[PDB]
């Protein structure tokens, strides 16, 4: 199971999701075809 | 114990079954395995298993009260009544006798039940399960003459209506037997009995319900009968039996009270039954004013015959094995140890039946019967079932009709009445051999009268089952029948040949009328979206979806597996599926609304610049998207058109996605994707398409490397790479599945025009209604079904615009008007228009071919025949020489380049196809699995594009696009593999057809035009319809069943 | 019944298990081992008891 995996990051799980909320962070990756070399 | 005895259901309910009468009749009406065997096993269990100390205690008090008595046992002293010696052996060569009377009768009834129930739960040489056949002991097998009925054409002679139309009364057939029993000068009666004695349901107080006792009030004066009345023939019968016993109960009067039981204890049911036997025969009702007149046949015999020998030769193993049990257990060589095993080792050697369940020394089957605790001896049956045959014979003689036994009544035989009142004279005074040698003429039971009354139907049987040359009986024991998956609650599950037969017609019945209402209704509402044909399109779908409902919740309560049946099991399944039903009310009508709102959006939604004049998606984008060749304009197209759609269709499709997998889970299957895919009836559809789509993969290369070159080489090499993916808007389609409109771009020999005059040259002519009746004709000269007229007096295909605004289709409609098919389309000046044409006028062919078929079997195999059958067709019809014939070119030639450029031009029809095809629901099959989530919906697309179509974006495609809602199909719920499948099924009709036609050479150049033999394998071929699953229709097109 | 033995397969009438046996075929009667076997210990014990 992952509860204890869970657990154990629990305070840097709320403070993560708290600071992104803050900056506006979108989880995931949107623009999936972006590339850093963009031609 | 064995009195208040019960079985029920697990689920506990209020109620529970006892013998009488729920057990008796469930087990002589319901002809359902499940149900008999757990109401066999319930009643066996529930009385036998509290009783076995009791009766063990009972035996050892019986035995020492005999033993202290004077004899060895309580068995010797049962067999003491009899005064033989050898009364065990004189009883052995007695059955030993009519052995093969119950062998033949065993072995015929054994053959019925195997053609009932199926060869899973019956052996064909071992013995029958006991429970089911008539009674729940066996002991009578009247309840089966239902289904072995020899000549079932005449009707039976069991009537209860000519009794009430006579007007009978409930007392008077007591009357009439009365006169019957003083025809024969007999029947002192004393006048106590009417005025002293009932025989009639109570009408008033709790007195005993039913029964089939004479009880006598004795007193030297008065005698009595309590007993039921009805208007059953075999009621009459009872009452001519109860007054046989009265008749036995007057005759010894006079002699003491110990001497009052008659001769041996059988001696008053022989007496009893003897009159009846001379009582149901039907000669007897015809002269006695109860029948029109006799039916001297021979079947009619027969038939009576076997329903005696249902009753009165099934019962001789019993009683003789019951009796026998009960000596082994009194003997003690039956220890309580060796209840269960000493009885079922009886009951397999003489009677020739198994449990049906396993059973073990917990169980006391014994006790399960009547007499066994209620203590009353049983082989009196037994000698009284071979003493009657033997009165009657002795009575028939002395009547002085020497003819068959049957019809042999003793009415107005005086003698006969002296010799039966001599006999019942005395009672016990005498020992019973003596009366029986005067009566009949020795002194010894003798079991060949009965051989004598029973050899008509004994020779029938003998006949019959040599005929059928099967085994007489367990040559195979130790067979026990498999359980039918008895975990108990799928006992209810109806199983029977009759009702689903008629459940199966009256769908028929139904959805003929349902269907051909809900097509005329779509056809008004497509035809002319205005005038608000929408209400009546709704009232239609209303309709159609509460009857499927209805239809498949009452075949629900069916079974599939046990139904011994093709048709009719193929039936059931494919009516126990609700496509969208299965959901609840209010999920119900979300997903109607998700469908209605997705198809609305994808049919509305148009792009266009910001000028103005705007354009739709049909025949603007496509337009636009096809004559054009330049980068800015076909990439604005394509990424307007996108936008639009997909970015609309995306709101909807995640909660589609969830209602669809939640109907598919309730209708049995673990996806849609799983639902759709069960339509084919391979378990390994996927490993097969991925095999075939690998077959294909270098010609598609080859093919994908030509356009690719043509296309840098027109375009550039900023816009293409030579190696690389082309971008998916360069093919002059809106989805890039036909490459057809870059044709003029990718031609191999530009010096070889000789495609290019049809649509040149269709000017000067080629009317629609000319051409399809062109292609009709050509159909019929193939040899097949000509079109009724009705399609061209009724209906109507050149619609450009007739008064709608609705897109343009290609669909073919269906309804079981009797004789009537419409399609509607939107008509051009071009080949694709004939093509399209002769692939709807396959679709309309293969509507009619399965004309006689049910209309749940009106499928085309799978659905991938359906759109084959028109394209076989279209590919014969496209190819150069049958341009040339009827008109439709200048000249051709068989030179290398005419005929590469037309290769050329079907490869990029169809080989630009397959993979969009097999692409298309490989998404959507991975989507409703699970394994695509709404994050990733346009990422997995076009993975599968640069995969298997080697297309990239031409503009970066983001989360948020849902570039697959752009496809006409995916907000429709239209399934897409059937186009992969018919794509490779085609060709394959194709080759076929034309080896059957010859035209030796290349395949691309045969014609089957004037074919007779291939249009009649054809029409062999289609005319199964879905009744059978698609391998034999392809085994029978083309010789193997594989794709 | 007697020996509590169970066939290891599924026998039937085509088959005769009891021509297995030795002194069927060869036809001796076999109660005599029996009624020795018990008149032996009979015999042992009263002659002990003598
Ligand atoms: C067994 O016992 C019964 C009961 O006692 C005997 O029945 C009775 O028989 C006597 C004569 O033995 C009857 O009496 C006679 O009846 C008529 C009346 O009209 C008449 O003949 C004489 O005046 C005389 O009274 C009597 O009615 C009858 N029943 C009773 C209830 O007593 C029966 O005979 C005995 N059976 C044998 C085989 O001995
Ligand atoms: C039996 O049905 C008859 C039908 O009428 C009832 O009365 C009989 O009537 C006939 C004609 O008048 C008389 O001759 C009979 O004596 C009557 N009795 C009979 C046949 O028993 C009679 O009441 C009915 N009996 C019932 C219903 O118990
Ligand atoms: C019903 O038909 C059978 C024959 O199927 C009749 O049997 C007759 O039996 C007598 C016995 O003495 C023979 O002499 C006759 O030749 C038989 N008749 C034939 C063969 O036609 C029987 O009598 C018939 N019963 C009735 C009531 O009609
Ligand atoms: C069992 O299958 C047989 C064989 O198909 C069925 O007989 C046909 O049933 C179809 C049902 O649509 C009818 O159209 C045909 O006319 C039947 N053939 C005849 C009557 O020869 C049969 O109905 C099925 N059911 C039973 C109970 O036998
Ligand atoms: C009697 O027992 C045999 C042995 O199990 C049964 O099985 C078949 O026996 C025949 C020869 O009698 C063999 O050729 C077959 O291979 C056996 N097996 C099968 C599956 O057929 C045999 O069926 C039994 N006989 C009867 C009459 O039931």
């Amino acid at each position: 199971s992952a509860s204890a995996m869970l657990s154990y990051f629990k305070p840097l799980l709320d403070w993560l999701r708290t600071e992104n909320e803050l900056h506006g962070e979108k989880l995931g990756w949107p623009q999936y075809n972006w590339t850093p070399n963009s031609a | 114990i064995y009195s208040t005895a019960k079985v029920c259901l697990p689920n506990k309910t209020a109620t529970c079954w006892s013998l009488d009468p729920d057990l008796t009749n469930i087990l002589a009406s319901s002809r359902s395995y499940a149900m008999l065997l757990f109401a066999w096993e319930g009643w066996h269990n529930a009385a036998g298993i509290p009783l076995k100390p009791l009766y063990e205690d009972f035996t050892a008090l019986s035995n020492e009260a005999y033993k202290q008595d004077g004899f060895t046992d309580t068995g010797a002293y049962w067999r003491s009544w009899y005064n033989s010696p050898t009364f065990e052996d004189d009883l052995e060569h007695l059955y030993q006798q009519l052995e093969p009377l119950y062998l033949n009768l065993h072995a015929f009834v054994r053959r019925a039940l195997h053609r009932r129930y199926g060869d899973r739960y019956i052996n064909l040489r071992g013995p029958i399960p006991a429970h089911l056949l008539g009674d729940m002991w066996a002991q009578s097998w009247e309840n089966i003459y239902d289904m072995v009925v020899p000549f079932p054409d005449k009707p039976n002679l069991d009537v209860t209506s000519t009794m009430l139309q006579q007007g009978w009364n409930a007392t008077h057939m007591f009357r009439v037997a009365e006169e019957f029993f003083t025809s024969l000068e007999l029947s002192p009666m004393p006048p106590e009995f009417w005025e002293g004695s009932m025989l009639e349901k109570p009408a008033d107080g709790r007195e005993v319900v039913c029964h089939a006792s004479a009880w006598d009030f004795y007193n030297r004066k008065d005698f009595r009968i309590k007993q039921c009345t009805r208007v059953t023939m075999d009621q009459l019968s009872t009452v001519h039996h109860e007054m046989g016993h009265i008749q036995y109960y007057l005759q010894y009067k006079d002699l003491p009270v110990s001497l009052r039981r008659g001769a041996n204890p059988g001696f008053h049911e022989a007496i009893g039954d003897v009159l009846a036997l001379s009582v149901s025969t039907p000669e007897h009702l015809h002269k006695i004013g109860l029948l029109d007149r006799v039916t001297n046949d021979t079947e009619s015999d027969i038939n009576y015959l076997l329903k005696m020998a249902l009753e009165k030769i099934a019962f001789l193993p019993f009683g003789y094995l019951v009796d026998q049990w009960r000596w082994g257990v009194f003997s003690g060589r039956t220890p309580p140890s060796r209840y269960n095993f000493d009885w079922w080792y009886l009951r397999t050697k003489y009677q020739g039946i198994c449990p049906p369940v396993t059973r073990n020394e917990t169980h006391f089957d014994a006790g399960a019967k009547f007499h066994v605790p209620n203590v009353t001896p049983y082989i009196r049956y037994f000698v009284s079932f071979v003493l009657q045959f033997q009165f009657h014979e002795a009575l028939c003689k002395e009547a002085g009709y020497e003819g068959p036994l049957h019809q042999c009544d003793i009415y107005r035989s005086t003698k006969a009445g002296a010799k039966l009142r001599k006999v019942l004279q005395a009672g016990s005074s005498r020992p019973w051999q003596e009366v029986l040698k005067d009566m009949v003429g020795l002194d010894a039971l003798d079991a060949q009268p009965l051989l004598k009354y029973f050899q008509p139907v004994t020779q029938w049987l003998q006949e019959q089952n040599q005929q059928n040359g099967e085994v007489l009986g367990w040559p195979e024991y130790q067979w026990h029948p498999p359980l039918p998956d008895n975990y108990p609650e799928g006992i209810d599950l109806v199983t029977d040949e009759a009702e689903a037969s008629k459940f199966v017609e009256e769908y028929d019945r139904t959805s003929q009328v349902v269907w051909n209402e809900y097509a005329e209704a779509n056809w008004n509402y497509n035809t002319n979206i205005t005038t608000e044909t929408s209400k009546i399109l709704l009232q239609k779908n209303m309709q159609i979806a509460n009857h499927t409902l209805k239809y498949g919740t009452q075949a629900r309560k069916f079974d599939v597996n046990q139904l011994q049946n093709t048709t009719i099991k193929r039936i059931i399944k494919k009516v126990q599926d609700l496509e969208r039903a299965a959901l609840p009310a209010q999920e119900l009508e979300e997903y109607n609304k998700i469908l209605l709102d997705m198809e609305t959006t994808y049919s509305v939604a148009t792009v266009c610049h910001p000028n103005g004049s705007c354009l739709q998606l049909e025949p603007d984008l496509t337009n636009v998207m096809a004559t054009s060749r330049k980068y800015e304009d076909l990439l604005w197209a394509w990424e307007g058109w996108r936008d639009k759609a997909g970015r609309a269709i995306l709101q909807f499709y995640p909660k589609y996605v969830e209602l669809i997998n939640q109907a598919a889970r309730l209708n049995g299957y673990v996806d849609a994707g799983d639902s759709w895919r069960s339509m084919y009836e391979t378990p390994s559809l996927e490993q097969d398409l991925e095999r075939l789509f690998q077959e294909l993969q270098p010609l598609y290369l080859n093919l994908h490397a030509y356009v690719r070159r043509a296309l840098h080489r027109h375009y550039g090499a900023q816009h293409i790479n030579l190696e690389g993916p082309i971008p998916a808007h360069l093919l002059g389609n809106m989805w890039a599945q036909t490459w057809s409109n870059i044709y003029d771009l990718v031609v191999p020999f530009p010096s070889a025009p000789s495609m290019d005059t049809t649509e040149a040259m269709l000017k000067q002519g080629w009317t629609p209604r000319r051409m399809f009746k062109e292609a009709d004709d050509f159909f019929t000269s193939l040899g097949l079904l000509p079109v009724p007229p009705e399609f061209w007096n009724k209906s109507m295909l050149e619609k450009p615009t007739d008064g709608r605004e609705v897109v343009c289709h290609a669909s073919a409609w269906d309804f079981y008007n009797g004789k009537d098919f419409r399609i509607k389309q939107c008509t051009t000046v071009n080949l694709e228009d004939l093509v399209v044409a002769h692939h709807e006028m396959g679709h309309i062919q293969y509507f009619m071919q399965y004309k006689d078929l049910p209309v749940a079997l009106r499928e085309g195999a799978n659905p991938g025949f359906h759109e084959a059958i028109g394209d076989v067709l279209a590919l014969s019809v496209s190819t150069p020489k049958h341009l040339h014939s009827l008109n439709l070119l200048s000249s051709e030639g068989g030179s290398d380049e005419h005929d590469i450029n037309f290769l050329m031009k079907m490869a990029l029809d169809k080989i630009a196809f397959i993979p969009f095809s097999y692409l298309v629901d490989q998404w959507r099959w991975r989507v409703f699995d699970g394994s695509i989530t709404k994050e990733n919906y346009n990422q997995e697309w076009w993975s599968l594009r640069l995969k298997y179509q080697g297309l990239c974006p031409p503009v970066p495609r983001t989360q948020g696009d849902f570039d697959p809602g752009a496809k006409f199909h995916i907000p429709s719920s239209v399934p897409y593999i059937r186009y992969f499948v018919s794509f490779i099924i085609q060709f394959q009709f194709h080759e076929a057809l034309c080896q059957a036609a010859g035209h030796t050479g290349p395949l691309h150049k045969c014609d089957i035009y004037q074919s007779k033999e291939a249009g009649q394998r054809l029409a062999t071929a289609m005319k199964l319809g879905f009744s059978r699953p698609w391998p034999e229709a392809m085994q029978l097109i083309t010789g193997q069943p594989n794709m």
